[PDB]
RNA sequence: GCCCACAGCCCCCGCCGCGCAGCCGAGGGCAAGGUCUGUGCCAGCAGCCGCGGUAAUUCCAGCUCGGCGAGCGUCGCGCGGCGCUGCUGCAGUUGAAACGCCCGUAGUUGGCCCCCCGCCGCCACGAGGAAACGGGAGCGCUCCAGGCAGGCCCGUUGGCCCCGCCGCGUGGGACCGCGCAGCGGGCGCGGCGCGCCGCCGCCGCAGCCCCGAGGAGAGCGGGCGGGGGCACCGGUACCGGCCGGGGACGGGUGAAACAGGAUGAUCCCGCCGAGACCGCCGGCCGCGCAGGCGCCUGCCAAGACCGCCUCUGUCAAUCAAGGGCGAAGGCCGGGGGCUAGAAGGCGAUCAGACACCACCGUAUUCCCGGCCGUAAACGGUGCCGCCCCGCGGCCGGCGCGCGCGUCCCGCCGGCCGCCCAGGGAAACCGGGAGGCUCCGGGCUCUGGGGGGAGUAUGGCCGCAAGGCUGAAACUUGAAGGCAUU
């Protein structure tokens, strides 16, 4: 029983975000943990611009075409 | 290429016709 | 094409004015170059004195010697070659007789086997050529 | 670019109905589009319609019953005198008795018959038969 | 011009055969009073007056200023 | 499609439907504005400051948290760039293309790119002048473009 | 008699009384003999198709018949036909026709959004100003074309509509564009009541920003590509030279012949010089605005695409004029010079060959600064926009999932093949040439039967060659497309 105005979310996300029924952001915000600290640094999933761990003065993110890779010891803890 | 050869004859006549015009200018 | 917009009337008027000239029919009717070329000079008929008489071979396939009188129109002194209609009616025409010549019928085009002839004799010496053929009047 | 959004809409509506698809989706939502759909619902040509909001143009999903022959727009919107809604029906509608021509008028977006009752005229928005 | 302006007034002319219109513009000379100061593009309410010159039969009655650059903008007000 | 190119690509950021501070947000509107000014002092172009706030910090959209767009916040403190950044970036690109071309008069393709970038600069500039963002006096001078960058 | 300035005409009466048809056709188109004569491609006819050369359905005549009618035929033109001028409503892959390409101003065209106000169109209804004309109420000029009549009659009638009047009034204000300012209160009726204008924080006002286009521009990152320039630079081959070698041919061809051989050729091997040129990988690969683009190491600016909760807020589209780019050949100054090679020369062939095939060879090819401005510049298909049915390949970016691999499945932008619908005159298109006689998204360009003729002449541009614009007189009943046999 196919119904428009009431779509199935797992299938709908395949659609281009703008070609979906409501233009939506594919990107989200993860909550990565620090290299040794128990502090959680929240990281945007798509980060072309570099991010750093709090206190630890070193790179935390590798910029990619899409979802950023993570440079130091990282716990994803996605939010 | 008859069309090509026809435009070469037209171009020759047009050269001779302009030159003759110049003699009587 | 068809540019259409609420305020585009001028572009359409210009296109029609320029494009309408392309047809041979609009040009022959309105350019008026033809009026100057027309021996008849914008008249249904013209009065001219026969200056010559001749036989014009009919265009192949049809073969005959069509009988015609070459006439210079009195109005513009412009040469015309005119077919004589009916059977053996060139006998009615005499050189210097004076004839009224009317269009052959195709508005300036040669009609039928006769080649490059656009005019026909309708009157000879004040008497209709058809009437001469039909014996309504004599000489 | 995208200029007459109604033409896009109606073309997708006629095309979807042709294949029979029950629901059709129109990318840009407009007051004029909704009013044409409301006139189509009033004559029953479209079964149901709903607008999903995107905080942008707004999107429209139209439920088609399967009874629509053709729906078209006239560009540019030509001003029609109340006298000429006679002539326009003859060349743009199937028969004098049936079919609807819709004209935007100062009174509102209304069908040819309604504006013929009021004896007023406006610019054609489009035609649904 | 010296104490004069050439007011340009825009207007639409309708052609019936093609129901589309033609935007038509005309230029009219007007006297500018020193009391008023106008820059090109300003809206001026010209009021008809005695033939004052060869081309001046209108005289500015009021001015409302406009910005330096806001586009030429066809306006048939 | 692109004005000077035949590409029909559509890579577009789509902003969230619900315009709200993030559930995990812990910062006030003024706190974001004070942070924005620091990056403005650093001279970072406004697009970059939005990227920094999204990636270095976690404010996804400034309008969602502060209630204003970054350029409006800059204008309030009078920390706005004199040229709108969008024109500046094309003007800088034109300056570099001109410099490369000065060394090579044989790069016919580079000249082609210069005409388009300069045409974009002229088209955008007219809009800014009409909006009054930039002065009616503004005119694009290729000679003064490098000086205009400062 | 009646009528008339006077006649006359009409009409009314008596008395007589005598009806009278043409013009174009019959093969079609086109209605009406496939008759009977003459004639023999002659004479004629025939708008067009055509007809006639001995059995003319076509001429010239009788015969019949047919049309139209006191009219009928011909000619010139207007209009209609002709959706062959196209706003409705044309066509541009191949019939005639998308500018070679990109930028580009004028022009034209612009997504969504605020109800409730002001201007603009806009629609309605007025007013104002000529009737005739054209409609149109009524009226039996005996009918009729007519005319305003008529008849004991609305104050007998002779009503009323129609100057797009590009104005004016009034209402509606959907659609359509445009509107930068703080407001409210208090003096203040700031000099018959307001409006000014100032000036009071004067404390009343949420005082003051729609949104973020599967529009566009700017950014960031990630990879991508024979995209461009500039230097550097490998490799062999062709060609020329050189040393040694060894000994009669060699080239060339379809066969030959010419030029090369004891001054030792061809052939082999090293060696050098010179200039081009990027092999095999190399393509339903890709990049580029087209033209085009492939050695190495750099160097320099780019470019699309994708990814994105980055920024801006209609900045857009298509485009006269205007600017740039544009294969080759050509040109003009400089180089350089192998090869190939228009001209030019030769050698076979052939009736001729002066052309094809061989041999030699200049301009050119290559570079640098200019000019040219054209190509079957083609995909013979303008550009931006939407919808669009499945099935396959390929290139780039990204995402999902799992054994996990350059796997699976998508998404976006390309490059393609096959097609269902639909379309078309078809061939065929189908990512359109579909959604279109049920025809209207926007914008530019061109076409209007075939020649004449891309000629003449005029303009401009060019060093020229020529380019761009561009006829007419006149001729002609066909030219064309795609398919079938």
């Amino acid at each position: 029983n196919v119904d428009l105005l009431y779509p199935d979310p797992v299938e709908e996300q395949r659609k281009h975000k703008l070609k979906r029924l409501v233009q939506g952001p594919n990107s989200y915000f993860l909550e990565i943990k620090c290299a040794g600290c128990q502090d959680i640094v929240v990281v945007y999933s798509h980060a072309n611009t570099p991010v750093f761990c709090p206190g630890c003065t070193s790179q935390i993110s590798i910029p990619t075409g899409g979802k950023c890779a993570f440079t130091s010891q990282v716990e994803r803890y996605r939010q | 290429m008859r069309a090509k050869w026809a435009k070469k004859r037209m171009r020759k006549l047009k050269r001779k016709r302009r030159h003759m015009k110049a003699r009587s200018k | 094409s068809k540019t259409s917009g609420l305020y585009t009337a001028r572009k359409l008027r210009t296109v029609r004015r320029v494009n309408r000239w392309a047809d041979k029919k609009y040009r022959k009717a309105h350019l008026g170059t033809w009026l100057k070329a027309n021996p008849l000079e914008g008249a249904c008929m013209a009065r001219g004195i026969v200056t010559q008489k001749i036989g014009i071979s009919a265009k192949q396939p049809n073969s005959a010697v069509r009988k015609a009188v070459r006439v210079q129109l009195t109005k513009n002194s412009k040469k015309i070659t005119a077919f004589v209609p009916r059977d053996g009616s060139i006998t009615y025409i005499d050189n210097n007789d004076e004839v009224l010549v009317a269009g052959f019928g195709r508005a300036g085009r040669a009609v039928g086997d006769i080649p490059g002839c656009r005019f026909k004799v309708i009157k000879v010496a004040g008497i209709g050529l058809l009437a001469l053929f039909l014996r309504k009047r004599e000489k | 670019v995208r200029i007459n959004v109604l033409r896009d809409a109606l073309k997708s509506i006629c095309n979807a109905q042709r294949i029979g698809k029950k629901q059709v989706i129109v990318r840009p939502s407009s007051k004029v589009i909704i009013e044409f759909l409301q006139l189509m619902q009033k004559n029953g040509y479209i079964s149901d319609f709903a607008v999903v909001d995107n905080h942008r143009s707004n999107r429209i999903v139209v439920n088609l019953i399967g009874r629509l022959n053709k729906a078209g727009v006239i560009s540019p919107r030509f001003d029609i005198p109340a006298n000429d809604i006679e002539k326009w029906v003859v060349n743009l509608l199937p028969s004098r008795l049936f079919g609807h021509i819709i004209l935007t008028t100062s009174q509102g977006i209304m069908d040819h018959i309604e504006a013929q009752h009021r004896q007023i005229g406006g610019k054609v928005i489009g035609y649904f038969y | 011009m010296q104490r004069s302006i050439i007011v340009r007034r825009d207007y639409l002319h309708f052609v019936q055969k093609y129901k589309r219109y033609e935007r038509r513009h005309k230029h009219v000379a007007a006297h500018l009073s020193p009391c008023f100061r106008v820059k090109e593009g300003d809206i001026v309410t010209i009021g008809e007056c005695r033939p004052l010159s060869k081309t001046i039969r209108f005289n500015v009655i009021k001015v409302e200023p406009v910005s330096e650059a806001a586009k030429k903008r066809f306006s048939p007000f | 499609g692109r004005m000077h190119s035949k590409g029909k690509g559509i890579s577009r950021s789509a902003i969230p439907y619900t315009r709200a501070p993030a559930p995990w947000n812990k910062y006030t509107p003024e706190d974001v504005c004070e942070q924005i000014c620091k990056l403005a002092k650093k001279g970072t172009p406004p697009s970059r400051i939005g990227l920094i706030l999204r990636d270095q910090f976690a404010i996804g959209q400034v309008k969602n948290v502060t209630g204003s767009k970054i350029v409006r916040i800059l204008k309030a403190k009078g920390l706005a760039p004199e040229i709108p950044e969008d024109l500046y970036c094309m003007i800088k690109k034109a300056v570099a293309i001109r410099k490369h071309l000065e060394r090579s008069r044989r790069d016919k393709d580079s000249k082609f790119r210069l005409i388009l970038v300069e045409s974009r600069i002229h088209r955008l500039a007219r809009y800014y002048r009409q909006a009054r963002r930039l002065p009616p006096t503004f005119r694009y001078k290729s000679d003064q473009a490098a000086a205009l960058l400062a």
